[PDB]
């Protein structure tokens, strides 16, 4: 007066034939999960690298903003001080050199912008990697339990280890 | 990139007048040369007259880990600096240069910028850094005042054998700077103080306690109250027969090396928590999401595991549920652990993710209010538990993209509540036989037995001190009355031996008072013995709950008193900085260490950069191996090493495998790469200060994970020490192997050796090979060397269950010594019991070429048996050590069944006589199976 029935076949060869199938399907799913988990870790490392590089872009720009603040404060004296004594060379050289600094910042802002786009793209990859992994875990786990139930059935029935080993191969 | 390119780069220069220059310079150009080129160009740009001279300014750049760096050493090449963008700013030289430079170099060295610790805005991080950095800085300053005797002990601690005939062979000695040398006689059992006095008699122009002996070509120093034979170098020289070359060094010269600067129990309301929301969940829209949750103290649960309703799958699921657990607030132990797992289930099983949380914080306070737990992905395993209580407490650092569970602990009182102090715990805590024979029987070898040990807990303290661990597990941690009674006993518990303390460091004993007691019993360790377990102790940090713990303090204490321990502590931590689970914890210890070790920091810097270049060099060889044949790739590998930035980086550094060994000058012609899936580089070295056989090699391996091999070599080394402690030298080769990075390490080349495949393949033949390497009289040494090693490596491989043994991963030295390599699989894996193995070809050599040589074969059987026996006596050491290695997350060492392999292989259940009788039957069937296999 007790019941439990996960095994579909009933003769020893048919069950052992199904043991080989479920084992082969399990190792194939295991390989597919392990392939994805490498991508997950690699993508996680790559995303961290990109996030540090964005901070490095921010910190460089910060240095260029400080150069502009100095240029504006520091130049104030000489532009006015050599307007009387008309050195319009000095002004034109300084302000063009400032325009040369400003123009370089816009290149660095662009390069930062291009990276933020890759990180947004790669963040979306990361989430699809995790989405794919989570739709494989049920199949993987169910295939592990089945493989084990079939082994248990055959062992109880008294099937020799050599016969089990050949099916798991 | 900077690592490879020999071209020029356009660099942005920011002058302190606001002026901006932009011109190309060489990547190989050093910063001193760039400053000259800058000053030559700035002439013809505005505001030049207002600048000071070049020596008034220092270049600043943004380095590879996103931090500003004052580039004070201007002999470095721009390629070596690796600025993020080629941007150099001139700033004022003055300021506190020492702190700024150390912080910079620490960031580049640990592979994590220190700003990232600040960014977290965590009091626990900030307090740890504050406390540990001061403690380390304090030990470093205290070290600096002490004498050259003490400092030589720190810097170059003694390398002695475990440990004796009184024979005499001659010694070569010299002084520093002189060409000439003086060979003279000396016994094996002389004390180094005597040896120096002998050498001091140069002519008779005309004191030995002003000197020490150095093994020339390496940082190894003979000193102290030990005979010449106990030292490794002299012992190595005497066994091989070589003449030891030493060097006298003055006490003044050793100083020249040194002088480089720098209430709650009232709250009987039940524990509950407010589940609110999930974020960034990535699941199949058809299923529905459940959050299972449970409270834990180590392994065992404190109450039943509550669950949530089936809310439908999305990125942003909402629950807003109260979850009420079957335990009071006061009933919670110190180390109570709330453990979550997000699942995906059919409405009416898929573990999505998990996260753990300590209820009390590092300052003893019971947490209150909202917490955003950033979860970890659940990976399915054979023992698929509901929750993961043995997983880490730390948050997932990928806060941008990783899923998270928003929760909220309730406000239990207007005043906050801490866990009570020790004295209040000790207060409510003071309060022949039939039972005596029962307890003896239980402890000399379950629910009935647990309640018995609990009542008799005081008689365990008095008469069974070594059974503390058992008494800890039987304690009911879910009732605070029981907890106090146990902790009361623990505070008056007698000091246990090292072996028992090693058991107490495991994840099963999470309480701080236990952890503190374990470390207390490990302070009696010596540096040599401590080094034998440094790998295991590092892995145990991954079970810690809080950052500031006694095990971190212990390891830092020992690392600052001993430079070798510091060296291998650094690399053990450094080589796992890529792992987000431990990156924060390990990063903070490395930081603390560096601040107490600014001298060794400069040595580790050089090593890190060699490893950095080798990585790039191996990547090139990997690519060219696919593109071109090997001989041309070997040449293109050499041209890349000839580059001055490469050559100087790869030259003149202490070896990471052994800091006493110097790697002076690369032998580019001798350098190559091995034919193997990961294409490991074979790099050869040479130093003119060294003597005979002073031509070291290293193997840089990138792609595979070498932690598995290190553990195996650690355990072979351990066996060799255990065997040497009973006067059995089995001539092992426990070669150097060190993981240094992300799937990256070094392996010590073993000179004068080849694989048994190669010896057999090239022109029965194994015995002929030894004849060529040991002619005439020498051949008998080779066979004994073979037999001793063959015995040790037969036992070693059997115990550890190391399969996949074959001709090309078994090697032999020209001395006759056999040794195994490439330990990728162990404990039966490829699982199943690996039999004991005797090879016919090895037995042929052992018997001196004969069919029957009983006298010899019997001795070999004796060596195998005596070896096997000695390891059984120390069996619990191997279990305890392996049990802590489960922390490391090695695939083949992950559970009790992998530990059970060692129990069965060492036959620890059976008696010594029973075990020896089974070992002989295994030995005998191995002998019988040896004949049938070769045919
Ligand atoms: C003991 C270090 N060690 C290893 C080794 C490699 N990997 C792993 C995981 N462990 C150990 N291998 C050797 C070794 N190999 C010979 C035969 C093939 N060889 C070449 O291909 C080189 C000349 C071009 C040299 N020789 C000496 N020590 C070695």
């Amino acid at each position: 007066y007790q019941q439990d029935q996960v095994v579909k076949e009933d003769n020893i060869e048919a069950v052992g034939k199904k043991l080989h199938e479920y084992n082969t399907q399990f190792q194939e799913k295991s390989r597919e999960y392990d392939r994805l988990y490498e991508d997950y870790t690699r993508t996680s490392q790559e995303i961290q690298m990109k996030r540090t590089a964005i901070e490095a872009f921010n910190e460089t720009i910060k240095i260029f903003e400080e150069q502009c603040q100095t240029q504006e404060r520091y130049s104030k004296e000489y532009i006015e001080k050599f307007k009387r004594e008309g050195n319009e060379t000095e002004i034109q050289r300084i302000m063009h050199n400032y325009e040369k600094l400003k123009s370089r910042i816009s290149e660095i802002v662009d390069s930062r912008r291009r990276l933020e786009e890759d990180l947004k793209k790669q963040a979306a990859e990361y989430r699809e990697i995790d989405k794919r992994m989570n739709s494989i875990k049920p199949d993987l786990i169910q295939l592990r339990k089945t493989r084990d139930q079939y082994l248990m059935w055959l062992t109880q029935k008294g099937v020799r280890q050599k016969k089990l080993n050949e099916w798991l191969g | 990139w900077t690592k490879e390119e020999n071209q020029s780069v356009v660099v942005d220069f920011l002058l302190p007048t606001g002026v901006y220059l932009n011109f190309p310079v060489s990547r190989n150009a050093n910063l001193s040369t760039i400053k000259q080129l800058l000053w030559h160009r700035a002439q013809y740009e505005p505001l030049f007259h207002m600048l000071s001279g070049p020596e008034a300014y220092v270049f600043t750049c943004i380095n590879q880990t996103a931090e500003q760096q004052e580039l004070e050493d201007e002999q470095r090449r721009l390629c070596d600096v690796q600025p993020f963008l080629p941007v150099l700013r001139l700033v004022a030289r003055e300021g506190d240069r020492v702190k700024k430079l150390i912080n910079s170099q620490i960031s580049l060295l640990i592979g994590k910028g220190l700003h990232e610790f600040d960014s977290l805005c965590d009091p626990e991080v900030n307090d740890f850094r504050a406390k540990m950095c001061q403690f380390c800085e304090e030990a470093a300053a205290r070290r600096q005042q002490l004498g050259w005797e003490a400092w030589l002990q720190y810097s170059f601690p003694l390398q002695l054998e475990p440990s004796l005939p009184n024979r005499a062979l001659l010694v070569n000695v010299k002084f520093e700077g002189s060409e000439e040398s003086f060979t003279f006689q000396v016994s094996t059992k002389d004390v180094p103080l005597a040896l120096m006095a002998c050498a001091l008699r140069k002519k008779a122009r005309q004191q030995p306690e002003d000197y020490t002996l150095q093994v020339n070509g390496r940082h190894e120093y003979l000193y102290g109250s030990y005979p010449l034979c106990q030292f490794q170098y002299i012992c190595s020289c005497l066994h091989s027969g070589l003449t030891p070359h030493l060097t006298m060094v003055h006490s003044s010269s050793i100083l020249a090396m040194r002088d480089e600067q720098s209430s709650l129990w009232s709250l009987e309301q039940p524990f509950r928590i407010e589940l609110i929301q999930g974020s960034k969940v990535n699941a199949d829209e058809r299923m529905k999401l459940v959050v299972q949750a449970g409270l834990f103290h180590g392994n065992e649960m404190l109450c039943k595991t509550v669950s949530s309703s089936e809310v439908s799958v999305c990125s942003e699921p909402v629950w807003k549920q109260r979850l009420e657990f079957d335990i009071n607030i006061c009933d919670l132990p110190r180390m109570a652990r709330l453990c979550f797992a997000l699942y995906a289930v059919i409405e009416k099983d898929c573990p999505i993710a998990w996260a753990n949380l300590m209820l009390f914080d590092y300052k003893d306070q019971l947490k209150t209010g909202e917490r955003c737990l950033y979860m970890w992905p659940s990976v399915p395993d054979e023992k698929g538990e509901l929750l993961n209580p043995t997983g880490t407490v730390r948050s997932n650092p990928n806060t941008d993209s990783a899923a998270a569970l928003l929760i909220c602990l309730p406000e239990v009182a207007p005043h906050p509540v801490y866990y009570p102090a020790l004295e209040k715990i000790l207060e409510l805590g003071r309060h022949t036989e039939e039972e005596q024979l029962q307890l003896r029987e239980i402890l000399e070898r379950y629910e009935h037995e647990k309640d018995l040990v609990w009542k008799l807990r005081h008689e365990v303290q008095e008469h069974f001190p070594e059974a503390l661990a058992r008494l800890l597990l039987v304690t009911k941690w879910n009732k605070h009355e029981d907890v106090a009674q146990m902790l009361y006993l623990l505070c008056s518990w007698p000091e246990l031996p090292v072996l028992s303390a090693l058991e107490l460091l495991d994840f099963s004993f999470p309480d701080c008072h236990v952890g503190s007691f374990a470390i207390k019993s490990l302070r009696k360790l010596t540096d040599d013995e401590l080094f034998q377990y440094l790998l295991q102790l590092v892995q145990v940090l991954k079970y810690e709950s809080y950052l500031d713990c006694e095990l971190t303090k212990f390891l830092l204490d020992r690392a600052l008193a001993n430079r070798k321990i510091g060296h291998f502590l650094f690399w053990h931590l450094r080589s796992e900085m890529h792992v987000p689970s431990v990156a924060l914890r390990f990063g903070l210890i490395l930081e603390a260490y560096c601040r107490g070790s600014t001298h060794h920091m400069k040595v580790l810097m050089k090593q890190g950069e060699a490893l950095s270049k080798l990585k790039a060099l191996n990547d090139f060889v990997k690519l060219s191996s696919q593109k071109t044949p090997k001989p041309q790739t070997k040449e293109l590998m050499h041209l890349c090493m000839r580059q001055e930035a490469y050559l100087e980086a790869l030259s003149h550094l202490q070896s990471p495998l052994d800091p006493s060994t110097l790697l002076a000058e690369v032998c580019v012609e001798q350098c190559t790469f091995m034919d193997s899936k990961m294409k490991p580089l074979w790099i050869m070295y040479s130093n003119e200060e060294a003597g005979s056989g002073g031509s070291v090699g290293i193997i840089f391996k990138n792609g595979d994970d070498l932690r598995q091999d290190m553990l195996t070599l650690q355990m072979i080394q351990l066996m060799d020490v255990l065997w040497k402690q009973e006067g059995l030298d089995l001539r092992m080769t426990p070669y150097g192997c060190l993981p240094t990075g992300d799937r990256t390490g070094l392996i010590e080349v073993v000179l004068r050796s080849d694989t048994i495949a190669n010896i057999q393949l090239n022109k029965d033949a194994l015995l002929n090979w030894l004849k060529s390497k040991n002619p005439g009289e020498a051949l008998d040494r080779a066979i004994e060397e073979f037999t001793l090693s063959c015995a040790g490596y037969c036992v070693a491989t059997y115990v550890l269950g190391i399969g996949d043994r074959h001709s090309d991963n078994i090697m032999i030295r020209e001395s006759g010594q056999l040794f195994h390599i490439d330990f990728g699989h162990f404990l039966g894996n490829f699982r199943e019991r690996v039999p004991f193995i005797l090879t016919y070809d090895f037995v042929h050599v052992i018997q001196q070429g004969k069919t029957n040589n009983s006298e010899k074969f019997e001795r070999f059987r004796g060596y195998c048996e005596r070896a096997y026996t000695i390891l059984r006596r120390h069996g619990l050491l191997f279990l305890h050590l392996f049990a802590l290695m489960r922390a490391a997350g090695l695939p083949e060492l992950s559970c009790s069944k992998d530990i059970q392999y060692l129990k069965d292989s060492l036959a620890l259940g059976k008696t010594e006589e029973e075990a020896l009788k089974h070992f002989r039957v295994k030995f005998n069937e191995a002998l019988r199976e040896s004949w049938k296999t070769k045919v």
